[PDB]
This record gives structure tokens, C-alpha cells and sequence, in this order.
RNA sequence: CCUUUAACGAGGAUCCAUUGGAGGGCAAGUCUGGUCGCAGCAGCCGCGGUAAUUCCAGCUCCAAUAGCGUAUAUUAAAGUU
RNA sequence: GACGACCCAUUCGAACGUCUGCCCUAUCAACUUUCGAUGGUAGUCGCCGUGCCUACCAUGGUGACCACGGGUGACGGGGAAUCAGGGUUCGAUUCCGGAGAGGGAGCCUGAGAAACGGCUACCACAUCCAAGGAAGGCAGCAGGCGCGCAAAUUACCCACUC
RNA sequence: UACCUGGUUGAUCCUGCCAGUAGCAUAUGCUUGUCUCAAAGAUUAAGCCAUGCAUGUCUAAGUACGCACGGCCGGUACAGUGAAACUGCGAAUGGCUCAUUAAAUCAGUUAUGGUUCCUUUGGUCGCCUACUUGGAUAACUGUGGUAAUUC
């Protein structure tokens, strides 16, 4: 039906300067590939293009008002922008890293219960967390501002209340069939 | 190949045919085919002929005219019953219909009648 | 959570009349036969090529 | 393809004021022939399962219409599709409900419920005057009624009240400046406002200025205007919205003010 | 995957006005080997079979569209419905069992027809390549998903379609099962249809008689009868028309034809002349190499399929090689040296009897270095007479003892000799007239080597018949007794073998009593014909021996059935019981045209 | 020589010992070098190369993960 | 099929990630063995004539990654229309 | 209530006509005409307007602002890929319009067709035949052969959408 | 992201092309766990085709003497259920292909005061017969022809 790409490739194939930035950025946040990086940078450069229009439109054009007002609300609703700013010039001061703070795996680590970031991604996938009432398996949730005070573990897991795993209950049955009857 | 009327000398001719002619069956309305047929004039090139008895002779042929079979059905229409039994305009036909027996059915015999029209 | 869609009829006969057949047969009171598919079309085209009497093909093949 | 008339209309060919989806199949209903035109119709079955949601499949509507609970213009109809359009009355007497088909300021046929007393008549525009045989006149209307012996001062672009029970119009409005009008087609649709001014061009495509009670002036073609009653005084009931034609900014402000998406 | 080759002759294929681009632009005729051989000449362009790689380049730029492209048959591990193991037969396709018509299945011998029936029956289930670690009612249904046989096989599972088959062989059975007279067939099943079957089977004779006293006729009859009376869903007839009378065969085809119409599936086999016109309505042909690989072609109309099977190679639509004249002998030839000397024997007019049979012989001349043909109807007393003359029972009064040793051809062939065929060939000798002989029946095209080795227990009908054909010119004997060699052979294999048998016994000076039910089998193999006349289980008269023509006329005058010569190819074609011309031939009495 | 034109083309064979895996009077599949009209490298008169012998790649013949199908 | 749920289901040796490249352009070996203008590589510039950072192999390293390589049409690069 | 019928209006259209918009080529520069080319007058025909056709009469019409002729792996449009700005390239193909059912021509029925899941003939093919005759058109869904670098199941079903 | 890099010389600066670079869509090689969406014999031959199927249709309401089923007994329009057959209507819609076609097709814009229009919707409905007219065809019954046909 309707399909389109969510990322673009770099114009240069190789460049010592570029590769180090993409590598070290992936190291911090535990990302799997550069396709998880360029995805972010497509969205950002798209938003940077839309903003770049409206600044050149006449001040108090109706198109410029209605777009900007509802746009900045969305940037504030995800929390990559403040309302102590609230104008279009600060869109261009926005950059790549601020998004990545609002990723699920980043917020698990930063404001919750994890070891290193590499641990935290595994917890999201193995279904040990929820967002308000709802299980997730996607570390690319990007998390709305309101939902940061509802990040909790899951209500059926061995982490908190719920049935144990098959490593524990296995060893429990080693007390009954591994050394209790075997 | 069948024989039809109005197809002088006895060759085998391919005529255009359509509804309202001998030896045609339409499978669609307005359809016209061009089938072969064969003439009127009799020869010994024919498989079989149909002869209708018109005048009956002195004698009776054993296998046909001695045998007697009644015709099956009376009329279904009103005015044919009037003409048949020679009723007046005022007599109110309601009991002058032929009653057609159902011979058996393992239940009881019926007598059927048709439904009058007009 | 699970979410579905339910009807409740006032009487049986209002359901039994309206109701698509498979929903009535879903908890049985009706079936289908009929019988698979195909046996219909191959019979139809054979019935097409007779006239007057087609009672052999309807029972008889 | 064509050698004669067509009998299908697809989903995506169909107009957008029936508000069709795109994940039910290729075909759309297509209204059958009748008094209204298919870019001005609301087909019957689209009222019964894509608005009010009594029915759920087209087969259900076939089982409903046969029972003869449905009327349209006070007469009984009994088919899946019928081409009812602007200014007709649907009447379900079992539920005791009556609808009217009229335009939102968005420009689409809404639900405008009404008293049964209001639903005993409708407002009809005159389009053509035609002298019949032996000195008898005729009217012609957009709902395609031919009403003989009208009053001899009624002319085209006027509107007339028709009693569905007996035909034979009781009263009328005369087209004059400062009377209240509704739009029935074109880019402006569903707006309500007084006539204000007229403009004439010998030839065709005369236009008609309009002004509302919100202090806005706009214009439209002549043949998309319909009269509803005298100045600031409709002779019909009006829905919510009332031809204001708000900007998108103000509509945003209302929704976040009432905070309305829950009850 | 397959084979490709060029073909050349066409209406004004003109090597004398095209400069010969086929020779000029062929890749093979450039690298040294002459594939395409041509000159400016009065004949056609010549093109080889073996050296053609395929390509089709010559075709695209020959100036006249004379040269076409064929594709020859080959295996390429494709479909593969089953195999037994390795270095052994395999089959690819088993196709649509179309209901409401009878499916006619028509290929050379040892090609997998019987095997396809076994698979269709659900009994020997298909293995499809491998070896066959998948079954079980799942994996094969997944493999032939998207098609039809999913619906068929699931309906089988569930035994909604109930299986019945008529078996290929008689022998193991009248041996494996046993039969109570009357009572047996009786508590078989049930009513009106058995009465229709046994009465339209035209028997009326074996109602009060024990099975062991009966022969081919009775056997086949009872078999078919029971099979039909068998209340079931499917139905299969393998080879139903072997060793049966010509009149009786037609009435077998129409009793099979009774079962067809109302959503029922029906599969028939056969190796026909032109009776398959009434057997089937769809004809499905099988090709390949005998006892190596068999491929089933998609089904055709009977008229269209018949000729294309005997035409010599019809493809379009694929393609192959061989196949042609065989529905006769078209072996134009005759004449010898001086034939000196000879004799006049003569066998006397003996009267013979058993219990329910009065069997009579008339005196006749049984000439030296000369054939004798027996028929005549099933039950017309031919086989047991020959045994009674040789030594078994008889006579009450008189007889003539054979001057020459004797060669016994049997008809009831189901022999039991454990070990190998090669052991039995040592009870004959393979040194005598050592220059070809068995090798002149078969060696190069259908293979023998093919007749040794292996077991006789697992050997198929025509090959098993060929074991019996060898057992006759193989002990030292010169007067030959042969009943039914046409049993389990086709047209391709029978007619050449029959001509070879006649050449042997006539040329080195012998005499043979041949008991054929085959026009082509009887004709080309005939002379005297001697004619047997009379009603089964009553009376048998061998008619005082007269003329091939006059004797064949006596047989077909009573039966009321006739033949037509196929005018282009000299081939026999049976008449449809009662026609139009079926009246000129009856009057002209003439049932053969063009000597 | 080609199937569909009957005209002649001179085609390179890649890596060491791959010549042996091409046998005379069989089919092959050809392809351009990667310069789209012009002769490549130090070899003149060649504008085409070879990729598949008979539904089997020069790679798998060379590396040894497949064998000749004959 | 998906989602939902019993019961089995991970100790790294297997419940196994590949496709190309490492002289420059262009991110990564003046490591070891074999070959010696032969065999081959090489879009381009150029490598091989007995001490080959470019060939054939081993080890190591680099890029992208459930994808990567190759051929061809075509756009951007081209202010070389 | 059901059906039918005459006329008017309406709806769904159908058919002609207005103005503007087109890729390559001059090693295509003059083209068109009693075998009507352009116009006038009258008539025939057609659902109607009209050289559409016929009779009579006039001699016009078109072009360097590219006619006329030739070419196109040219169906047209809504669109697609790339892209700072300006562009370039593609559009068989789900919506709309058009044309055609092997190649040509003619015609029946009907409100509507010059119809091919209608018909007749010729031409190119191909099938059956007892040789007298008869029957056929997958650029519909599947499927086969052929062609090639190159492309799927002789499956299940009217429940949804119409 | 409005970007360039290598190659003519002993060396330098130009002109200029070749090669490198990124996207897109077709073919092809090698490899391949899990999840959703789905394009697909157009390119070439609008080449040729076995078999199967793809258009039919009855309500209280056009026509029921099927020796059909049924009946509660019938026929006095006369049953209930009803195969077949006549009649009405549809089969000109859809589906498919891109061969033809350069002011043609087609798009926007306009015109019927130059015309036709099934159908729906609304109007139009009185200048030895009328208590109802005339005579044949099918199904059906029965006999046939042809190698063969929805003859
Ligand atoms: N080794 C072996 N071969 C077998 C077996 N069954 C059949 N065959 C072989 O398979 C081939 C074909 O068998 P079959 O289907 O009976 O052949 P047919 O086509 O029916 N033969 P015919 O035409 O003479 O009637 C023959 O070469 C036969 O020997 C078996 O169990 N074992
Ligand atoms: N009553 C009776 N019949 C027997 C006896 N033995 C054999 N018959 C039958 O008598 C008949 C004699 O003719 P036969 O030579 O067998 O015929 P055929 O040569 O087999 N003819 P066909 O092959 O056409 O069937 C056969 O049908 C045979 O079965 C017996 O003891 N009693
Ligand atoms: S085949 Fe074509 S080319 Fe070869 S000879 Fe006959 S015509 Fe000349
Ligand atoms: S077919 Fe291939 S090989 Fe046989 S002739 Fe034509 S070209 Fe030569
Ligand atoms: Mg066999």
C-alpha cells in the first residue's frame, strides 16, 4: 500500500571523523547498528527543514501561527524542548543527543533499576517492564513526558511479584529429582 | 439432413435460418445460423419418409388402424367448453370440465381437472 | 484485557430469522449441505446440454 | 470499456462527503437513479451503518427495509439504496425518530433530529417554469416534483413549502435581498448568511454576495444558493455550528477549553 | 531437465533457393562435427539427432520457417511421486481423477500405469522421492498443497471415497482365494444390480456350475460382476479386457459404463485397437522408457488422443520419438523357393465330451511346412481338445498320434519354479540355430538380457508371456501348440513378435496351431483357417477347414459385428454395433477390404 | 556464438583454473565488464566476461562447495 | 498465522552471521609460507623478471550487517549543455 | 397492492461542437483538388449540426510563428525517482478517459453493440470424421508449449465488499 | 549536508575527459532466526493452446390436468409443495491487454437555443361478446433419422 523509508545513508562512504562519532554515540546508548542512528537524524533533519520554512514566512501569517503553536507542543510533550523557550529559534538549537535521552532503554538506566545500559535493553525485551499498565518489547518507545512517572516493572515477573523463572524452579526440582529421587 | 418445404431441386443447400423457420432452435435472441438441409423432391437417396394416413381404405391394416387409443385432454379454456358441449351464454359452467383420473398412487385415486381461463 | 462484540435478542425467533447462518450453527442448531464446492458447477454444465428431462443428471450424473 | 451505461462505482471514485474508508473492498454503493444527483446524495445504506450503526452489513439493511419501517418524504421505500439528498425527511415511526438531511459548515450531511411536527413538510427550490398544454402552468423543483397551478408571482430561485401529505404548496418565500440563505454546493458550503447584494452578468455564471452575522463577506455562484427564510429568521430549524465557518486555530482553542473527549 | 533437437521437413523446404543458412550459421557445423548436412540439391536438408545441442539459432535465421524445434524426453528429478529405491523404476505424475466420466489410461508395457492405480487407491502410498521417512497423512498433503489432490486425499482419509480395483492378473487367484458355488456370489451382497450385471454379461450358463470347471470367460465374468456389485465409492479397472471374446468385450465396456455419471470417479486401462472410443471419454497417455522411467501426459479427448498415441509421436506440448504403424503388419512380403516335398496327414473327425459339453471335430488337411488358426468364441472347445489328442484323457474311439515331437504352448501361464529364469533356460538349449533367433524377437530396442535375469515371481504380463513364447522353440520339437500369445501384449510388442514366430516355424520347416482372439493378430498369422462354431456349455463344431476369408466371414456373420480399414495407414477400426455402412458390409458380407 | 542473434562475442574467463570448468559446445552466460562499452585493463578486443556455465556459478565451481552436475 | 496460555526448552565445544576488503583514491598488514613477468590480480593509477605490504594460502585486522557483492538502464556529482 | 402503456419533467448518461496546451527529424520545403481540396446554393441521408454525401457554381485552403512528409522499444492524464534554487528522467501497471479481442469486412437483436463468453463470409491457423460432413478462437481465473537475462496454485469460499 | 578525490609532467599552473562516490529498478551470485505490510509472463511473441471453471434469474401477486410428492374431497379462478416449458428481465456491466493512435488520444474550459436517453422519481389517465372476444405452440404422450454435434 503506502510505504516509505525512515533513514538515509551518508554521502561519503568513509571518513575517519564521521565514523568515530557514530561509533562512540552507539557505545553510550547500546544501539545495535548505525541504522538506529541515521533513523533519529532523518526525523531531526526533517523537523529542522519544516522550521526553516516558517522563519522566512511573514510574521503573523495564519499558516505560521497554527503550525508553530501545535508543533512546539509536541516537542514539549516528548520533553526534548522546554516551554521556557517556546519559539521557533530554539528548534535549530535542538540536536541529536536530546532525543536519545527520551529513549526507553536510556530512561530505565538513568532513572530506574539496571546495571550498565547493555543490561537494561535485555530487560525490555524479556518482558520485565511496563509503561503504566502495558508491557513493551520495543526500546525505541520514545517516551512522552507524562509517562515518565509511570515507568514500573511488570506485575508478572520474577522481578517483583509473580511466578519464578525456569532456572530457579529447575534447581528447586533438583532438590526433589536431582538429589531427592535422582 | 432434414427435409423442409419450399426448397426446389433436391440438392443439399445451406440456407440462412432464424426464428420462425423449419429446422432451427435459437440459443439466443436474434441468432441466425446457416445450416445445411435437403430439398423436397423425393429420390431413393432418403433414409426414411413419414407418410400420414389421410383417406382410410376398405381394409384394416392389423398393426395400426385396428388399435384404438383415445386422446388425453379436454380443453383448459372457458369458451372451448362452451363450444364443445354446446352450452348457452347463460348456464354457468362449473361442472362441464373433463375429470382426468389418477389411476393409482398407493393412497387413493384422484380425479384432476385443469384451471379455467377467461 | 480482551474485547468482543455481543448481541442479545428479545426472543429466539428474532435471532433465528435475522442471524447469518454460520453464527446460528456456531453453537449448533443448523448445518450446511449443500456439500463442499465444485460438484455443483460440473452438474450445471451437464444439465445445460439436455432439454426436457434433466432428472437423470440431478440424480444420476 | 463503455458501450452502454455503467452500474458500478468504486470506493476511491466515490465522493468524500460520504466519509468512506479504504480497507473495505474495491466497490462502493453507488446510488440508483432518482430525483437527486450523485454528488449531492446520501445513499440510504450509508445512513444506516456508516453513521447511525444499527446495521453492520449490507445484508442486514436488506432485512430491515423489507419490513417497511423506513419512509422517505412521507412515502415508503424498500431498497438498499435510494438517493435522498439535501432537504428530505427520513421517518422511522417505530423508534419515533425523524431526521433531516442538511449541511454542516464542514460541508457534509449531518444528523439533525427534529420534532415529528416539523417533519410534515420540506423546503423546495423552484428551478424552471414551463407552460403545459391548454393554458396550465407547471413548477419544477430540485427534488423533481411537478406541482401544477402555483401562485402567479412565484418564479425561479424562490422556495416553497410543500405538504408531503397532499402536495399542493401552502406558502412560499420570495427571493429578495436581505433574506437568509444556505449554500448547497461549491467551495463555500453550509454557510448561513443574508443575501446583502446581487450581481448580474448577461450570459451565464452570475454570482451572489453573502454576509453573515460574524462580519465576513464571501460570494458564490447563483445556482448554489438556496433560501431558508426571511432576514435573520429561518423558517426551518438549524443545527449546531450555524454557518459560522470557524478557522482551524479557533477550533483547536474550543477543544482544549472544554477538555472534551470524555463524558 | 530435458532434451532438445531440431526437425527439418516442410512444404517447400527448399535447399535450392535459400543458399542454405542452416549450414552457414550452425555452431556445431563450425567446430568440426557435421550436424547439418546439405548442398544445392534435389533432396531435403539432412540434420542429425545425436549431435544437436539444442540452441535454436538455425531456426531463427533460416529464410523459410521449415525447421522447427522438438524436445526429447529425459528424467531430471522433477515431481517424482515415488520410487522403490535406486536402479529401479520411478514415476513422476499421477493426475486428476475427473468424476462423471471415465478416465482412459493408454501407454506401452512396464510404464507405471498399474503403479499409478495403486497410489490412487491409497494402498501403496507415494514415496515421493525418497525413502520414505515422511509419511504420515501430513507431509504429502503439504507437498501437493495448492492443488487439487489435497481435497481428494483428505476425502480418502477419511475413507469418504471407498477403494475397489480389478486386479491385473487372474492366476494367483484362482489360487489365493476360494469360491463357494452359487452361495459365494450370493452372500456376496445384493440384488437388482447383480442380476443386471450377470444377465448383461451375456453368460446365462454358469448359474448352476462350480468355479473349477470354468475358464477365462467364466472367471472374468464372475470377477467383474462381483467387483461391480461391490458397494463402494471409487472404482478401478486394470486391464478388464484380456482373453475375452470380441462380442463379449463390447458388452463388458458398456457394463463398466453404467457406473459413471453421478459424482463418481472411475479409472480404466487398456491396450486397445479402437474400442477405447466406448471405454473412456478422457484419454491420458504415458511415455518414457520401459522399466526405467514413466511420465504421464495431461489428458486429451479420446479421438484426438488415440491417433496421437499411435500416430508415431505427437507433441506440442512436448515431443518424443518413434511410434507409428503397428495396428497390423504392413510387413509387405511373400514368396519362397520351391517347397519340396510335403505331406497330407490327416486328423480324423473325433467326438469328445467332458460332462456339460458335447464337443465335435471334423476331418481336415494338416499340411507339412505350413499355420492353423483357432477361435472362434470363448467356450467353443479349443484348448482341452489339444490336450486330449496329445495325452491326458481320451479316446473312446480312434485318433492320430503326433509324428513330430511336440511343443506346448500353454495359455494358463502362472508357473512356479523357484530360483531364477536362467536355471530354467538350461532345460532348453542356447545353441542350435544360434544366429539371433530369441535375439530376433527382442534385444536392441526394448531390451532383454532383459528376459534373464530376475525372478519370474515379480515379472510382468508381456515379459511373462515371452517366457512362454521361448519355452516352445526351446525343447527340440516341430509341431507347435499355442493358445493366446496376444495375452498381455500390445500392439507394438505383439505384431512384431507374431511375425517373428511365423518366420521361424515356416522357414526351417514346421506347423503351428495358433489360438488368436486378436483382427491384426488373427489375420497376419492365418491361412486355414479352421472355424469353431456352436453355443457355450452345449455344443462345439470345428467347421470342416476352409478359406482365411471364408472362415472369418463365418465367425462374423453369426456375431453380428464388423471392421473398417483406416484408409491412409491400413489399420483396423471396429464398428459401433449397428450403423449405416454397418449395412453395406453385412450385405457384401465383406468384413475386410484391400488384400 | 549467441542464441538470439547468432553473432560472435569474445569473452574473458575469470580466476585460475576456471577455464577447465568450461567445456566446449555447452551453454554459458555472459555479462559486461563494468565499463559499459570499452575494453578493460591490459587485454584488448574483449568487452565481455562469463559468470555461469550451466545454472552453476564460477564461484562454487572454483571454491568447491558445488561440483559439475554431469 | 498473530496475540493469549499448560508442559518441555541455553553453560558456549553448541539453540553457531554472513558478504566484501586491507599499495593509493578509501576505513584496515613495508606479518608468515608458496609462485617468479609464469599463473593471476587490477573500475582507475598499477602489481608479478627468486627479498611480491597488491598474486595463491595461513594468521590478524577493517567496513556494512540479516544482509552484502556483481551486471545494466537512469538521476545527483556536471557551471562537462 | 402487482403489472403494463402514451406524453412531459427528472436521473444515469450518450453523441457532436468551442478556446488553450505535444516528443524527435529539413540528408522531409512547399503541400491539398473532381479519385471533395476550400467556399456558395439546393437536395439526399442521419438521433441531430455539418462537403457527411450528390447536383450545379465559384477558386480557394495551408506554410520558415515549421506546414506537408518521415520516425517513435509513443496509449493519454491524475502521478513516480532524483533534487539548495532552476531542472532532468520515467509513467505497460490497481483511479479516470480511450482503443482492441487471430487478421479484415459485413450484419442480427436491443433503449444502448458494428458485440466476438452473438452471427455470416474471406484470409492465416488448427481439430474430429464411417470422408458424406461437423465443430473452434485463453490479450477472463488457473494451466501447458514456445520465446527469452527475466516472472507463482489446473488451491479454498459467496461470510465480507458490491 | 548548496561538499568533491585519483590519473597527461623532471617539476608547476591550466584546458579536458576518463575513473572513484550516493540514490533509484531489473537481472544474478552467496547467505538467512523472529514479527508485520505485499509487487509478481509488461519488457521478448496483441505468439499458439489440452482440460476444468468464469452469467444467470420467481414472489401473496404472468402461464401448473408432470400419470411428480401431497391430499383428508375437492376443482365449481382453485391448494400446499412443485421438476420441466412458454413469458418478462439481464448477458452492451465487470475482468483483461497496450497492438493501433502525434491537434489524434487526453486534460482544463465551455456548448446543445443542433440532439437521443432503458431505468428511477414526480405529474399526464373519459369522444346471439363486454358477466370478458379470436386460434396455435412448448412442456407432455408416442414413433424416428444421422459416424458425429447444446443436430
Ligand atoms: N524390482 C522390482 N521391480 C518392480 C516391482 N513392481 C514392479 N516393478 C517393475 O516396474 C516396471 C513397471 O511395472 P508395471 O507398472 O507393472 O508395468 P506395466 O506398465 O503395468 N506393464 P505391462 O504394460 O506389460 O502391463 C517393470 O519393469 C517391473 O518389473 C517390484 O516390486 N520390484
Ligand atoms: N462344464 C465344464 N466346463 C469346463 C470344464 N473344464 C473346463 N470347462 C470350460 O469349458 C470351456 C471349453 O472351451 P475352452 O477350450 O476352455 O475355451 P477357450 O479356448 O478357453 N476360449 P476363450 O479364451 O475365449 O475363453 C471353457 O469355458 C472351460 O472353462 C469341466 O470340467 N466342466
Ligand atoms: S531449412 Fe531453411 S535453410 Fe535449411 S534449407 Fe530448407 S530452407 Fe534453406
Ligand atoms: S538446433 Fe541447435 S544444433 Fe540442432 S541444428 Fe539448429 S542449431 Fe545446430
Ligand atoms: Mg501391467
Amino acid at each position: 500500500w503506502v510505504c516509505r523509508k525512515t533513514y538515509v545513508t551518508p554521502r561519503r562512504p568513509f571518513e575517519k571523523s564521521r565514523l568515530d562519532q557514530e561509533l562512540k554515540l552507539i557505545g553510550e546508548y547500546g544501539l545495535r547498528n548505525k541504522r538506529e542512528v541515521w533513523r533519529v537524524k532523518f526525523t531531526l533533519a526533517k523537523i529542522r527543514k519544516a522550521a526553516r520554512e516558517l522563519l522566512t514566512l511573514d510574521e503573523k501569517d495564519p499558516r505560521r501561527l497554527f503550525e508553530g503553536n501545535a508543533l512546539l507542543r509536541r516537542l514539549v510533550r516528548i520533553g526534548v524542548l522546554d516551554e521556557g523557550k517556546m519559539k521557533l529559534d530554539y528548534i535549530l538549537g535542538l540536536k541529536i543527543e536530546d532525543f536519545l535521552e527520551r529513549r526507553l532503554q536510556t530512561q530505565v538506566f538513568k532513572l530506574g533499576l539496571a546495571k550498565s545500559i547493555h543490561h537494561a535493553r535485555v530487560l525490555i525485551r524479556q518482558r520485565h517492564i511496563r509503561v503504566r499498565k502495558q508491557v513493551v518489547n520495543i526500546p525505541s518507545f520514545i517516551v512522552r513526558l507524562d509517562s515518565q512517572k509511570h515507568i514500573d516493572f511488570s506485575l508478572r515477573s520474577p522481578y517483583g511479584g509473580g511466578r519464578p523463572g525456569r532456572v530457579k524452579r529447575k534447581n528447586a526440582k533438583k532438590g526433589q529429582g536431582g538429589a531427592g529421587a535422582g | 439432413f432434414p427435409m423442409k418445404q419450399g426448397v426446389l431441386t433436391h440438392g443439399r443447400v445451406r440456407l440462412l435460418l432464424s426464428k420462425g423457420h423449419s429446422c432451427y432452435r435459437p440459443r439466443r435472441t436474434g441468432e441466425r445460423k446457416r445450416k445445411s438441409v435437403r430439398g423436397c423432391i423425393v429420390d431413393a437417396n432418403l433414409s426414411v419418409l413419414n407418410l400420414v394416413i389421410v383417406k382410410k381404405g376398405e381394409k384394416d391394416i392389423p398393426g395400426l388402424t385396428d388399435t384404438t387409443v383415445p386422446r388425453r385432454l379436454g380443453p383448459k379454456r372457458a369458451s372451448r367448453i362452451r363450444k364443445l358441449f354446446n352450452l348457452s351464454k347463460e348456464d354457468d359452467v362449473r361442472q362441464y370440465v373433463v375429470r382426468k383420473p389418477l389411476n393409482k398412487e398407493g393412497k387413493k385415486p384422484r380425479t384432476k381437472a385443469p384451471k379455467i381461463q377467461r | 484485557k480482551t474485547t468482543g462484540f455481543g448481541m442479545i435478542y428479545d426472543s429466539l425467533d428474532y435471532a433465528k430469522k435475522n442471524e447469518p447462518k454460520h453464527r446460528l450453527a456456531r453453537h449448533g442448531l443448523y448445518e450446511k449441505k449443500k456439500t463442499s464446492r465444485k460438484q455443483r458447477k460440473e452438474r450445471k454444465n451437464r444439465m445445460k446440454k439436455v432439454r426436457g428431462t434433466a432428472k437423470a443428471n440431478v440424480g444420476a450424473g | 470499456m463503455a458501450r452502454g451505461p455503467k452500474k458500478h462505482l468504486k470506493r476511491v471514485a466515490a465522493p468524500k462527503h460520504w466519509m468512506l474508508d479504504k480497507l473495505t473492498s474495491v466497490f462502493a454503493p453507488r446510488p440508483s437513479t432518482g430525483p437527486h444527483k450523485l454528488r449531492e446524495c446520501l445513499p440510504l445504506i450509508i445512513f444506516l451503518r456508516n453513521k447511525l450503526k444499527y446495521a453492520l452489513t449490507g445484508d442486514e439493511v436488506k432485512k430491515i427495509c423489507m419490513q417497511r419501517f423506513i419512509k422517505i418524504d412521507g412515502k415508503v421505500r424498500a431498497d438498499i439504496t435510494y438517493p435522498a439528498g439535501f432537504m428530505d425527511v427520513i421517518s422511522i415511526d417505530k423508534t419515533g425518530e425523524n431526521f433531516r438531511l442538511i449541511y454542516d459548515t464542514k460541508g457534509r450531511f449531518a444528523v439533525h433530529r427534529i420534532t415529528p411536527e416539523e417533519a410534515k413538510y420540506k423546503l423546495c427550490k423552484v428551478r424552471k417554469i414551463f407552460v403545459g398544454t391548454k393554458g396550465i402552468p407547471h413548477l419544477v423543483t430540485h427534488d423533481a416534483r411537478t406541482i401544477r397551478y402555483p401562485d402567479p408571482l412565484i418564479k425561479m430561485n424562490d422556495t416553497i413549502q410543500i405538504d408531503l401529505e397532499t402536495g399542493k404548496i401552502t406558502d412560499f418565500i420570495k427571493f429578495d435581498t436581505g433574506n437568509l440563505c444556505m449554500v448547497t454546493g461549491g467551495a463555500n458550503l453550509g454557510r448561513i448568511g443574508v443575501i446583502t447584494n446581487r450581481e448580474r452578468h448577461p450570459g451565464s455564471f452570475d454570482v451572489v454576495h453573502v454576509k453573515d452575522a460574524n462580519g465576513n463577506s464571501f460570494a458564490t455562484r447563483l445556482s448554489n444558493i438556496f433560501v431558508i427564510g426571511k432576514g435573520n429568521k429561518p423558517w426551518i430549524s438549524l443545527p449546531r455550528g450555524k454557518g459560522i465557518r470557524l478557522t482551524i486555530a479557533e477550533e483547536r482553542d474550543k477543544r482544549l477549553a472544554a477538555k472534551q473527549s470524555s463524558g | 531437465k530435458l532434451t532438445r533437437i531440431a526437425i527439418v521437413n516442410h512444404d517447400k523446404c527448399k535447399p535450392k533457393k535459400c543458399r542454405q543458412e542452416c549450414k552457414k550459421s550452425c555452431p556445431v557445423v563450425r567446430m568440426g562435427k557435421l550436424c547439418i548436412e546439405v548442398t544445392p540439391q534435389s533432396k531435403i536438408a539432412w540434420i542429425s539427432e545425436t549431435l544437436c545441442i539444442g540452441c535454436g539459432i538455425c531456426i531463427k535465421k533460416c529464410p523459410f520457417g521449415a525447421l522447427s524445434i522438438v524436445n526429447l524426453p529425459s528424467n531430471l528429478e522433477k515431481e517424482t511421486t515415488h520410487r522403490y529405491c535406486a536402479n529401479a523404476f520411478k514415476l513422476h505424475r499421477l493426475p486428476i481423477p475427473r468424476p462423471g466420466e471415465v478416465l482412459g489410461l493408454v501407454g506401452t508395457n512396464g510404464i507405471g500405469k498399474s503403479t499409478a492405480l495403486k497410489i490412487l487407491a491409497g494402498k501403496q502410498k507415494p514415496n515421493l522421492g525418497k525413502y520414505d521417512d515422511p509419511p504420515d497423512w501430513q507431509e504429502i498433503l503439504t507437498y501437493f498443497r495448492g492443488s487439487e489432490l489435497q481435497n481428494y486425499f483428505t476425502k480418502i482419509l477419511e475413507d469418504d471415497l471407498k477403494a475397489i480395483i480389478k486386479p491385473q492378473y487372474v492366476d494367483q487367484i484362482p489360487k489365493a482365494a476360494k469360491g463357494t458355488v452359487g452361495s459365494i456370489l450370493d452372500r456376496k451382497d445384493e440384488t437388482k444390480t447383480q442380476a443386471i450385471v450377470c444377465q448383461q454379461l451375456d453368460l446365462t450358463h454358469l448359474k448352476e456350475r462350480n468355479v473349477e470347471d470354468l475358464s477365462g470367460g467364466e472367471l472374468q465374468r464372475f470377477a467383474c460382476a462381483v467387483v461391480c456389485i461391490q458397494k463402494a465409492d471409487i472404482f478401478m479397472f486394470d486391464e478388464p479386457s484380456s482373453y475375452l471374446d470380441v462380442k463379449q468385450r463390447l458388452k463388458a465396456a458398456i457394463t463398466i459404463r453404467s457406473l459413471i455419471n453421478p459424482d463418481r470417479y472411475i479409472i480404466v486401462v487398456e491396450h486397445d485397437l479402437s474400442v477405447l472410443d466406448y471405454l473412456s471419454d478422457f484419454i491420458c497417455c504415458l511415455y518414457g522408457v520401459p522399466s526405467a522411467y514413466g511420465v504421464v501426459t495431461m489428458p486429451f479427448s479420446v479421438r484426438e488422443g488415440i491417433n496421437i498415441f499411435l500416430d508415431g509421436y505427437v507433441p506440442t506440448e512436448n515431443l518424443r520419438f518413434r511410434d507409428a504403424s503397428l495396428v497390423f503388419k504392413v510387413a509387405e512380403t511373400a514368396n519362397e523357393e520351391e517347397v519340396k516335398k510335403m505331406c497330407m496327414y490327416k486328423y480324423p473327425g473325433m467326438k469328445k465330451k467332458m460332462g456339460e459339453f458335447e464337443l465335435a471335430i471334423v476331418a481336415g488337411e494338416f499340411t507339412d511346412s505350413e499355420i492353423m488358426v483357432m477361435l472362434g468364441e470363448n467356450g467353443t472347445g479349443k484348448t482341452t481338445f489339444i490336450r486330449m489328442l496329445a495325452g491326458r484323457l481320451k479316446p473312446d474311439e480312434g485318433g492320430e498320434v503326433p509324428v513330430l515331437n511336440v511343443s506346448y504352448k500353454p495359455q494358463k501361464i502362472s508357473p512356479k519354479s523357484t530360483g531364477s529364469v536362467r536355471q530354467l533356460l538350461h532345460e532348453k538349449i542356447r545353441d542350435a540355430y544360434t544366429h539371433p533367433q530369441f535375439v530376433t524377437d527382442v534385444m536392441k530396442p526394448l531390451q532383454i538380457e532383459n528376459i534373464i535375469d530376475q525372478e519370474v515371481q515379480t515379472l510382468s504380463g508381456g515379459e511373462l508371456q515371452r517366457v512362454a513364447l521361448a519355452l516352445c522353440l526351446g525343447k527340440p520339437a516341430d509341431v507347435y501348440l499355442i493358445d493366446e500369445p496376444s495375452a498381455y501384449l500390445d500392439s507394438e510388442q505383439r505384431l512384431m513378435a507374431a511375425r517373428v514366430v511365423k518366420r521361424f516355424i515356416l522357414h526351417a520347416k514346421k506347423t503351428a496351431f495358433v489360438v488368436e482372439h486378436d483382427f491384426i493378430m488373427a489375420t497376419y498369422l492365418a491361412d486355414r483357417v479352421i472355424v469353431f462354431d456352436g453355443i457355450p456349455s452345449k455344443n462345439t463344431v470345428a467347421n470342416s477347414p476352409q478359406t482365411l476369408l471364408a472362415g472369418m466371414n463365418k465367425f462374423l456373420s453369426q456375431l453380428e459385428i464388423t471392421f473398417r480399414r483406416d484408409p491412409n495407414n491400413y489399420r483396423p477400426r471396429i464398428n459401433k454395433l449397428n450403423s449405416i455402412k454397418d449395412v453395406e458390409q453385412k450385405k457384401s458380407g465383406n468384413y475386410f477390404f484391400l488384400d | 556464438q549467441l542464441i538470439k542473434n547468432g553473432k560472435k562475442i569474445t569473452a574473458f574467463v575469470p580466476n585460475d583454473g576456471c577455464l577447465n570448468f568450461i567445456e566446449e559446445n555447452d551453454e554459458v552466460l555472459v555479462a559486461g565488464f563494468g565499463r559499459k562499452g570499452h575494453a578493460v585493463g591490459d587485454i584488448p578486443g574483449v568487452r565481455f566476461k562469463v559468470v555461469k556455465v550451466a545454472n552453476v556459478s564460477l564461484l562454487a565451481l572454483y571454491k568447491g562447495k558445488k561440483e559439475r552436475p554431469r
